[PDB]
């Protein structure tokens, strides 16, 4: 019996709200809100807490990190990153929490730093080849993937994907996606890397393609029910959930999950209270 | 800085 939480976001500005969805009972409730307004952040589940890394507070790009205790229902704040990061990707790999890319917001970032629960400290690792804002990340088989995003240097949305090996500490390009996807919803399900939605300028996609690390090839699956960009993505019990986002104009309150067995996207029977974009999601136990 | 995200500033 797991629960899914949605942290912060825009609606239409930075908020503090954090909603929770009970699967067994099909309902959305409010839990302990953030200590501060936060959106465009990286939200991960590192055993056994939920982390909110970087982001935007409606006025400034932040480097702070907040941690949630699903038992006492309260937020505490750990060590802040070295750099301010907004619209970044965050994931866990080999007991390390990586903060990937983001916005300064004077410049797009190619730098990556990792956090250790052991030392409570952020340290830089090898930077990406291309700076990426509005980037999504995923971890497959001890590898860290930075999917698409936006490059301020060349001024265009990216179709390139990079791979990070913690053993060698260097980034390499892999197979480019079928199209340019900025702010795509990135998740991992059954060893497969998913790139959902995203956008290139004003065009928001509902198409989804999936990467196979073994073959280094992208293949297309079923389109989502709706065009989504900047949505929250997490997977649980063989299903990949996509939460909120926006269609380039309006923030969405709908949530849909993907079933790789049947190749289907299914809407949740109950939308969120308030439509959110750039909100992070994670799954814990109640 | 600008409230908008980098990609939307474009
Ligand atoms: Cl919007
Ligand atoms: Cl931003």
């Amino acid at each position: 019996p797991k629960v899914m939480i949605v942290v912060g976001g825009q609606a239409p500005k930075a908020i503090r709200s954090v909603e929770c969805y009970d699967f067994e009972e099909d309902r959305w409730d409010q839990i302990a809100e953030l200590p501060s307004r936060r959106c465009r952040a990286g939200v991960v589940f590192m055993a056994g807490h939920v982390y909110a890394v970087g982001g935007f507070n409606g006025s400034l790009r932040v480097r702070t990190v907040d941690v949630y205790d699903g038992v006492k229902d309260q937020w505490t704040s750990i060590a802040s990153m070295q750099e301010r990061r907004s619209t970044l990707g965050a994931a866990v790999l080999n007991d390390l929490l990586y903060a990937v890319g983001g916005f300064d917001g004077s410049t797009g970032l190619a730098s990556v730093e990792a956090y250790s629960y052991k030392t409570n400290e952020w340290f830089f690792v090898a930077p990406m080849n291309t700076r990426r804002s509005s980037v999504g990340v995923g971890v497959v088989e001890g590898k860290l993937y930075a999917v698409g995003g936006y490059d301020g240097a060349s001024r265009q949305c990216l179709s390139t994907v990079e791979q990070y090996n913690p053993a060698t500490n260097e980034w390499i390009y892999v197979a480019d996606m079928s199209t340019r996807r900025s702010g795509a919803g990135v998740g991992v399900l059954s060893g497969q890397l998913y790139a959902t939605g995203g956008h290139d300028g004003p065009l928001v996609r509902k198409s989804v393609e999936v990467y196979d690390p073994g073959t280094n090839t992208w293949k297309q699956v079923a389109d989502m029910n709706m065009c989504r960009r900047n949505a929250g993505v997490c997977a649980v019990n063989g299903l990949l959930y996509v939460v909120g986002g926006d269609d380039g104009s309006c923030n969405l309150a709908s949530v849909e999950y993907y079933n790789p067995v049947t190749d289907k996207w299914t809407l949740l029977p109950t939308n969120m209270s308030t439509g959110r974009s750039y909100a992070g999601v994670a799954v814990i136990h109640k | 800085e600008c409230e908008e995200t980098e990609v939307d500033q474009h």
